[PDB]
């Protein structure tokens, strides 16, 4: 648990204190993921299969899951409510944002795509 | 000398590959006047908005981010937008389909990291080019290349500064963040930017805010806290001098000093790297061509794999990390590493709430009377690297170490340099929805 | 034989505008001109935000109330992820985790229902709110409408109480006619408006969900002809398995990476809604 210690009395308590034996958050610190493993995670990302190192994936997910698997050993120590007049009024102040671009027609939805047809967004088989 | 300033632009652009897109016309209320640069993660109708990616090479918004809407409307002149890390993904400022910001504390051949993501924002405000930038801080993004720019880059609390228009990568830890050498024009952007936007589902409510503005008190004197857990890392030579020196001058100033202990803060790097990479996955599920930003001229699918070879243009860091956070995401490992690395962060903001004077409105903590009002920590402790040692060390397997505990408990965040043209840097933290408080702190000793 | 079947309905909501965004809810999606019925959010435009529409809460309350549900004194949005033309946002916003209400229950009596019990009592499992996707058309290229992306449905999920046709035929019957008494949906199977997936299993073998029924006429037909394919079994219904149907024969058929939504706040409902909300009810049959 969290703790606060005695006032300093001068600079040198200061020195000695960031002097003490404690161990560094770097010294605190200090079987990969099967290769179907693998290709379901990079479907899953909507990333290709071909062009894809498995076995340097497996290395580094390995590395990464390593580190943040310390967790597992690190055990464990009324908001606003929304009313019915909130509710009612907030309904009531609801509107169509320019800024939001929510007005019906108020810009072209597909002018940005690189590709479309007429008004329709396209996804090719 | 606006010919002159131009010439500087120029200069500067050329060496030290800061900007992404630059106004038209360079240099052409409360801010008038003022010149800014912006991260290109935050959009902008007027500048393309590439998020220094393949997949926005060219993305153009229909509309500007509110925190680049109030800026316009106080009067502040866009300078254009700046260099960053893919996505905001990355510490060093290398990955960028421009290439890596060099840092200006140094020639530009000795090829020196800015630190990173908001690289582009911390060097375009060291070489003088504008008065302030805004860049993004999700876990020391703009903190860490501030420190290495050796100006103020400050991390507000969560909530206070817009996110709509703000391109997610982590939304329950991106941060609107601000940089500049003046500690004056960057309490003045704070003040223009601190407030309320109903676009925004995480925009602290107005009642919060009066609520936090009512909780002041006068601290008679300023209590300092020396956090134990981030007092014994290996830091660089000349960092204790400096040091030492600015705590000697706040004692001399009456300010009492506290050893603290917050050892909850040792887990936050396995915390962040749970949760982060979990929402940046979920984030960047959206970009597929098909509406916006670059698409593939071929083919919408490849190996029964949907978007494909579109998201194959994503950069190899992203990449890296959607394929880490969608494992977090999996059925098995959710119930067990995701759910615990919010419990963890659950009981990092008590810790803190524990030790700080000033009430928690949104844990509803009471504060502690006996408690402190400000935390001074190191910012990093590593002296800027060349850009070839730190592609060459990231390759092989913590910069984070000093800033992601803030950025996880939402705490407002100054990194504020040591020396001149030094990049070595402290941070002055406050508890959540105390920005005035640390702000006013930094007025006062500078 | 035992039938153990139960429904699962989504249900359009006629709210003036969508769920997460103040774009337009259109009546008319056949005729209206395709992606102009929305917003930068709908289009899932980089930097965009949900904002919760309070509407559909105030109809998720006129639902759950005419049911008897208990609403949830927490509920919560999370993330259904995966990809597909007509999911602009590579999710799909819903309550899988916590739901907006759970239990309740529907009568159906012989005397005013035309079933041969002389009362019939229909469990309610949850009751859901979640985002519609887009639509797409096949024309090989597919086109894309994101119109109908983000309009505000809700799921009802029956408990397994079915066990006669009859009861599946008046239940969704009066559920319709529910919806439409309460103003919060056309309840039309016909539009879309109205969509109906089943699960049954017979005598405690392996569940089987029934997809794509476009009206009631084939709900009825599907679920008679699952039930007497699987009679006639019976090694391959020993694991679940979700099957469709072709007008005359019903046919075979991923982790979705569930994340409660980190920027959406919690519904939080006070218990003055409960009580505003029911004064404003219509009278009920």
């Amino acid at each position: 648990g969290a703790k606060i210690g005695k006032k300093f009395e001068n600079m040198n308590q200061i020195r000695d204190y960031l002097s003490r034996p404690v161990w560094s958050v770097h010294e605190y610190l200090g079987e990969p993921p099967s290769a179907e493993a693998v290709k379901k995670l990079l479907r899953l990302s909507g990333l290709p299969l071909e062009g894809a190192d498995i076995k340097e994936i497996q290395m580094r997910l390995a590395k990464q899951l390593s580190f943040i698997n310390k967790l597992h050993n690190i055990p464990v120590e009324n908001t606003k409510q929304l009313n019915y007049t909130k509710l009612l009024e907030g309904i009531s102040h609801q509107k169509q944002d320019a800024e939001l671009g929510e007005v019906s027609g108020s810009w072209k939805a597909t002018g940005l795509a690189a590709e479309s047809k007429n008004a329709y967004f396209v996804v090719k088989e | 000398s606006l010919k002159e300033s131009i010439e500087r632009l120029s200069s500067f652009q050329s060496k030290y590959n800061i900007f992404t897109s630059i106004n038209p016309s360079p240099y052409s209320e409360t801010l008038t006047g003022c010149v800014a640069s912006i991260k290109d993660n935050i959009v902008t109708k007027d500048f393309p908005t590439t998020c220094a990616s393949h997949i926005l090479e060219n993305f153009k918004s229909p509309f500007d981010a509110t925190v680049v809407k109030l800026l316009k409307q106080a009067g502040v002149h866009i300078l254009g937008k700046t260099n960053l890390d893919e996505f905001g993904m990355g510490s060093g400022g290398v990955h960028s389909i421009r290439g890596p910001v060099i840092n200006p504390l140094y020639p530009h051949e000795d090829k020196k990291i800015m630190g990173g993501s908001s690289s582009g924002a911390a060097a375009s405000v060291a070489c003088d080019l504008v008065d302030f930038a805004l860049g993004t801080d999700t876990g020391g993004s703009v903190r860490l290349p501030a420190c290495y720019g050796s100006v103020l880059g400050f991390k507000p609390s969560y909530g206070r500064l817009s996110r709509f228009g703000v391109i997610a990568y982590s939304q329950s830890l991106d941060t609107v963040g601000i940089l500049s050498k003046k500690i004056n024009v960057l309490r003045k952007v704070f003040h223009t930017l601190d407030k309320y936007d109903m676009k925004d589902p995480t925009s602290l409510s107005v009642e919060l805010r009066e609520l936090i503005e009512g909780n002041k008190k006068v601290r008679r004197p300023l209590k300092v806290g020396i956090v134990k857990e981030f007092s014994h890392e290996s830091m660089p030579i000349g960092f204790h001098r400096l040091y030492l020196s600015l705590l000697e001058k706040l004692i001399n100033l009456g300010l009492e000093i506290y050893p603290v202990s917050i050892p909850s803060v040792k887990n936050c790097l396995p915390i962040y790297y749970t949760l982060s990479p979990a929402e940046a996955a979920s984030n960047l599920s959206r970009y597929d061509g098909i509406r916006y930003g670059y698409r593939d001229s071929e083919l919408d699918i490849k190996d029964g794999i949907l978007f494909a070879p579109t998201r194959s243009k994503f950069g190899t860091e992203v990449k890296n990390r959607i394929i880490l956070g969608n494992y977090n995401l999996c059925s098995d490992a959710f119930k067990n590493n995701f759910i615990k690395a919010e419990k963890l962060r659950v009981n990092l903001i008590d810790e803190f709430d524990g030790i700080f004077r000033f009430p928690n409105v949104l844990t509803n903590s009471k504060g502690n009377p006996d408690g402190l009002d400000l935390l001074i920590v190191p910012t990093s402790s590593k002296l800027p690297g060349s850009i070839r040692d730190f592609e060459e060390e990231e390759a092989k397997s913590i910069n984070d170490v000093f800033t992601v505990p803030m950025s996880l408990a939402g705490l407002p965040s100054l990194s504020m340099p040591l020396k001149e043209k030094t990049p070595i840097g402290l941070q002055v933290v406050g508890q959540y929805g105390d920005d005035s408080t640390v702000l006013d702190f930094v007025e006062s000793i500078s | 034989y035992a039938l153990k079947c139960g429904l699962e309905i989504h249900t359009q909501l006629n709210t003036k505008n969508k769920l997460f965004s103040q774009s337009t809810n259109s009546a008319t999606s056949l005729v209206d001109a395709p992606n102009h019925h929305t917003s930068y959010y709908d289009i899932a435009l980089p930097g965009t935000q949900p904002v919760l529409n309070l509407e559909a809460i105030l109809f998720a309350m006129k639902l759950s109330l005419a049911l008897g549900s208990q609403v949830n004194s927490i509920s919560q949005f999370d993330r259904k992820h995966y990809f597909y033309g007509d999911q602009p946002q590579g999710y799909q916003l819903t309550q899988h985790y916590r739901p907006f209400a759970r239990g309740g229950k529907i009568n159906l009596s012989k005397e005013l229902d035309d079933i041969d019990e002389s009362a019939k009592e229909i469990g309610i499992l949850q009751l859901q709110i979640e985002q519609d996707t887009g639509k797409s058309h096949y024309t090989v290229i597919t086109l894309v409408d994101l119109n109908r992306s983000n309009v505000p449905l809700i799921e009802l999920v029956t408990k397994p109480d079915f066990s006669d046709i009859k009861q599946v035929r008046a239940f969704i019957k009066k559920y319709q006619n529910l919806v439409r008494h309460l103003h919060i949906s056309s309840g039309d199977l016909e539009t879309g408006a109205m969509r109906v997936d089943v699960n049954l299993s017979i005598n405690e073998y392996a569940r089987v969900e029934l997809k794509n029924l476009p009206n009631t006429s084939s709900i009825i037909n599907a679920i008679k002809y699952e039930y007497q394919r699987q009679v006639e079994l019976t090694s391959s219904l020993m694991e679940p398995e979700t099957r469709g149907w072709t007008g005359s024969s019903t046919v075979k058929l991923i982790d979705y990476r569930y994340m409660p939504d980190p920027e959406l706040p919690y519904i939080n409902l006070a218990p003055d809604v409960i009580s505003g909300v029911r004064g404003l009810m219509p009278q009920l049959p």
